């Protein structure tokens, strides 16, 4: 009869389409208004730990600077331009003074700060704007990144194939958990400051999801299963299949009702500003996923397999060849 | 920085005035624009404040303050209102500048009445 479960509080942080609501992979999961002209925008609850993004044919890295023709490379990277004073890069004893005179954010975590730092950037002069920029945290550095560009992936390898290809391409990207990203973590606007608590973060030493049945933890029914020669490969592989907001209809010569559509707001010259806009039976909503994808993965660490499936885990099972792991959670760390 | 925002509270009658001053103090930068916010009581939303009719601002850049004046005081102007600052930022080069959503006063939780 009871049809309860005392997994429930455990694993809501692993019920990810709710805690975190947006795309992982690609988070564009809201559009904001930006003087009347209508933007995509990450919208992620959780921080997304080892993510970055792995721009394709370019020395540069994403965190350098975009391109102004000033300090850091030509072609340039995703971030905010040098400015004065400097909100961009910044450290987290830097921020800690900047709102030393304000209690709440002064004592946030390193995390939910640098979301909030970046939530002070204007766009584009719009003083009751909606849109607020996305960030990189660099645990190493200990160095907020305000992101000026909020496009998380294109690459259409109609250009963008070799790693260019031919006679006039700009920019060519995609997500990824590179190795290289290990300390860094996407913030969305959104990141909540109790993520510690609600959302993953360290893998699951000696634990593999499963589904709470007629009182019993029983192993997912539907799984895909592919190798994996450690935990980060499997994290790579679940981050690949996990929720994502990208138009999945790609596009070739990029029309700027399409440019908008892969969340980009700037084509530098001004604003990207649709003159017909989206039309008809859309609902404008066909790239939201709200969270919903292959966000989770058993690792067997004895067969090399990542075990990865799309129904959100609602209690653990006690078994020493695992380790679980989420799109979310760190490439690595373990507990 | 902190923004000092007066008065705390205000118990007012139909159709009275209302000042709010607002102070931007120890402040690096300038005050280079500035924003009004309420929350009606009744909501939890706070909403931008449309500046013109019986609310009028006066910025003071030169001594990094604001105020708005509420004139003919109506019961729907009933809640708490929130001033904001905004710092500039120039890019290294230029010319084109870039604001910045600084600090936010401690609000006025402003209450109008009817005589009874």
């Amino acid at each position: 009869n009871y049809m309860g479960n005392p997994w429930t509080e455990y694993m809501a942080k692993y019920d990810i389409e709710e805690v975190h609501g947006s795309g992982i992979r690609v988070d564009l999961g809201e559009d904001a208004e930006v003087a009347g002209t209508q933007y995509r925008l990450p919208s992620g609850k959780c921080p997304v730990f080892g993510k970055g993004i792995i721009i394709e044919n370019s020395n540069t890295t994403f965190l350098t600077p975009v391109a102004t023709g000033n300090q850091y490379l030509k072609d340039g990277g995703f971030a905010f331009p040098p400015t004065e004073p400097l909100m961009s890069p910044m450290t987290l004893d830097e921020m800690r003074h900047f709102y030393k005179d304000n209690k709440y954010v002064k004592n946030l975590d390193e995390l939910t700060l640098c979301s909030r730092h970046a939530g002070n950037m204007i766009p584009d002069n719009d003083k009751n704007s909606n849109y607020k920029y996305p960030a990189v945290y660099d645990d190493k550095d200990k160095k907020c990144h305000i992101l000026y560009i909020a496009a998380q992936e294109n690459n259409g390898p109609r250009y963008c194939n070799k790693d260019e290809s031919k006679r006039n391409s700009m920019f060519c990207f995609r997500p990824a958990k590179d190795i290289s990203f290990q300390n860094y973590t996407y913030l969305s606007k959104n990141v909540v400051d109790n993520w510690e608590k609600v959302c993953p973060r360290k893998n699951l030493q000696n634990a593999k999801f499963g589904l709470w049945v007629d009182g019993n933890c029983e192993d997912i029914p539907h799984v895909n299963e592919f190798p994996a020669i450690d935990l980060f490969e499997c994290n790579k592989l679940v981050f690949e299949l996990s929720a994502s907001d990208q138009p999945k209809q790609y596009e070739q010569h990029l029309t700027d009702y399409e440019k908008i559509k892969e969340g980009f707001k700037n084509k530098n010259a001004s604003m990207i500003k649709s003159a017909f806009l989206p039309t008809g039976a859309f609902k404008a909503d066909r790239y939201k996923s709200h969270g919903k994808g292959y966000n989770w993965g058993n690792y067997n660490t004895e067969t090399q397999k990542c075990e990865i499936f799309n129904v959100k885990p609602t209690c653990l099972i006690n078994n020493s060849s695992y380790i679980a792991t989420t799109a979310l959670s760190h490439p690595i760390e373990v507990e | 920085a902190w923004v000092d925002q007066t008065p705390r509270t205000a118990t007012k009658e139909t159709g009275e005035s209302l000042t709010i001053n607002c102070v931007l103090r120890d402040a690096s930068f300038e005050l280079k624009d500035t924003g009004w916010y309420r929350t009606k009581l009744g909501s939890t939303n706070e909403q931008s404040i449309s500046i013109g009719g019986r609310y009028v601002e006066t910025v003071n850049k030169g001594s990094k303050s604001f105020s708005l004046r509420i004139s003919d005081l109506r019961v729907e102007d009933s809640g708490t209102y929130k001033c904001q600052a905004f710092y500039s930022l120039l890019l290294r080069d230029y010319n084109y500048s870039l604001l910045f959503r600084g600090e936010k006063g401690a609000g006025t939780a402003l209450t109008v009445k009817a005589a009874a």
